[PDB]
DNA sequence: ATGGTTGGGTATAATGGGAGTCGTCTCGGATGCAGG
DNA sequence: CCTGCATCCGAGAGCTGAGAACCCAACCAT
């Protein structure tokens, strides 16, 4: 229903997985995602 | 987090009053309301379970 | 300090934003006269 | 014109008045609710 | 559900205005004013009842204090003039029509104004309802000779109903809206010498600061007055099986021992 | 005759919101979908 | 057209004790 417009859905998709300011995997959830996955992570939020 | 809360609305306050009034009569004491601050710690600290 | 983006006026101030609760030496807080302790809460671990 | 509104002793307690605090309207720290003069609080073992 | 979404959709199914459709249906509601005021004029009616019964034939059947036969009757008598004067009905319709459109399309700046006075103890709904009453007082004072925008003096009307509306309706007590607005400004000026003195102030320093004729008894006073009231359902304890209410004894109806 | 209360007005321009909730389990009825 | 079969929604889940604009002018009440 919302009109699909580009900066809007931008802005919707960053803040659900990418803003740091509302998706937060703590510490450690970030350690538990390391360890478990076997990779580093840059920050603490899903995508960049 | 109970703190964080709290800056969350400080901010969203700050950013109302930044988009408002006169651009060479804002200081940064003004921007500020502080008072949902309190009302997060003490909802906290009185509060919660 | 606010911050001009271009102009760079720089206006710098010490904001008062209130009270935090102190913990005594014992370990418990003061609340409006009464001593009050914070329980640790358990619970899942962010991750994968 | 006046009505007796006294603070008495609940059945089943009592004993030895050991502490008598009064609070009023502007002592340096107080803050009263609203309306209240003062309160008096009496601790007894 | 979700009732927000529902009003925003059909909000955005009317598109926007330019300057120029904006300034059009603006001479097109003045235009239709002037006519039904010289029509009133014409005929001696009142220039109230006139335009509520063009309305009502605007809108029609479907918006049922006149009964049907009354605006029907009137309508055939306005049906009884030769010429020059019928032009007057058609402009005063046209206005009509302008005058719904205008609001149509300009209630998204209704909810852009609103959408900012959240949280202050009226709904978002309410809000908006209360500047589309401000919106509809605008459009009737609307004079757009001064090649103003719309919005320039359509924000000053919903501002004010909207806080007309917080004044008036937030609070369980009613306060006059004077004590709102003084109560208001109290605790400002609260806030800005807790900001300053870097602690709560005490009575006498708010009272110093409110100006004269303020003393420490008045403010604590109007503090006294604005407290709101809890309800008589609140939970008392963690469990969920007691109310406030479960301490509050009845002293209106005698006792047992008072009535022997 | 006084305060307390109520109604009206402000003119650059402004035009679709925001918190949230994710660890119960079963059971019974209403119901839409799949097959023949 | 009938039927059975997942699917969704709603309604339950022991007792007692206690715990955030401002201003200006007209107008009824007492």
């Amino acid at each position: 229903g919302d009109p699909p417009k580009r900066d809007k859905a931008v802005a919707y998709v960053y803040g659900l997985i990418a803003d740091p300011r509302r998706y937060d995997l703590g510490e450690a959830g970030r350690y538990k995602a390391e360890e478990k996955l076997g990779i580093r992570l840059s920050g603490r939020t899903l995508a960049r | 987090d109970q703190f964080r809360v709290g800056l969350a609305r400080l901010a969203r306050g700050v950013r109302e009053r930044m988009l408002m009034g006169s651009e060479d009569s804002l200081t940064p004491a003004k921007l500020v309301n502080s008072r949902p601050l309190e009302a997060a710690i003490r909802e906290f600290f009185s509060r919660s379970q | 300090q606010l911050i001009h983006k271009d102009t760079g006026l720089i206006k710098e101030d010490e904001v008062f934003l209130g009270h935090i609760p102190l913990m005594t030496e014992d370990g418990s807080f003061i609340i409006n006269g009464a001593d009050r302790v914070i329980v640790s809460q358990i619970h899942r671990s962010p991750g994968v | 014109d006046v009505k007796d509104t006294s603070l008495r002793v609940p059945p089943g307690e009592g004993g030895i008045v050991v502490r008598t605090v009064r609070l009023r309207r502007g002592d340096p720290g107080v803050e009263l609710k609203p309306g209240v003069r003062e309160v008096v609080r009496v601790y007894v073992a | 559900s979700d009732p927000v979404r529902q009003y925003l959709h059909e909000i955005g199914q009317v598109p926007l205005l330019t300057l120029e459709e904006e300034v059009e249906l603006a001479r097109k509601v003045e235009e239709g004013m002037e006519a039904i005021k010289k029509l009133s004029e014409i005929t001696g009616l009142d220039p109230d009842l006139i335009r509520e019964v063009v309305r009502a034939k605007i809108l029609g059947s479907a918006r049922v204090t006149l009964d049907p036969k009354t605006v029907e009757e009137i309508d055939q008598k306005l049906k009884s003039l030769p010429k020059e004067h019928k032009r007057y009905l058609h402009i005063a319709r046209e206005g009509e029509a302008a005058r719904q459109h205008l609001i149509e399309a300009n209630l998204r700046l209704v909810v852009s104004i609103a959408k900012k006075y959240t949280g202050r103890g009226l709904s978002f709904l309410d809000l908006i309802q209360e500047g589309n009453q401000g919106l509809i007082r605008a459009v009737e004072k609307f004079e757009y000779k001064r090649r103003f925008k719309f919005s320039t003096y359509a924000t000053w009307w919903i501002r004010q109903a909207i806080n007309r509306a917080i004044a008036d309706q937030a609070r369980t007590i009613r306060i006059p809206v004077h004590m709102v607005e003084t109560i208001n400004k109290l605790s400002r000026t609260a806030r800005q010498l807790q900001q300053e003195l870097g602690r709560e102030p005490t009575y006498e320093e708010i009272a110093e600061a409110m100006g004269p004729g303020w003393d420490a008894k008045r403010v604590e006073e109007t503090l006294k007055i604005a407290q709101e009231p809890v309800s008589l359902e609140t939970p008392i304890g963690d469990e969920k099986d007691s109310f406030y209410g479960d301490f509050i004894p009845d002293e209106h109806l005698p006792s047992p021992v008072d009535a022997a």
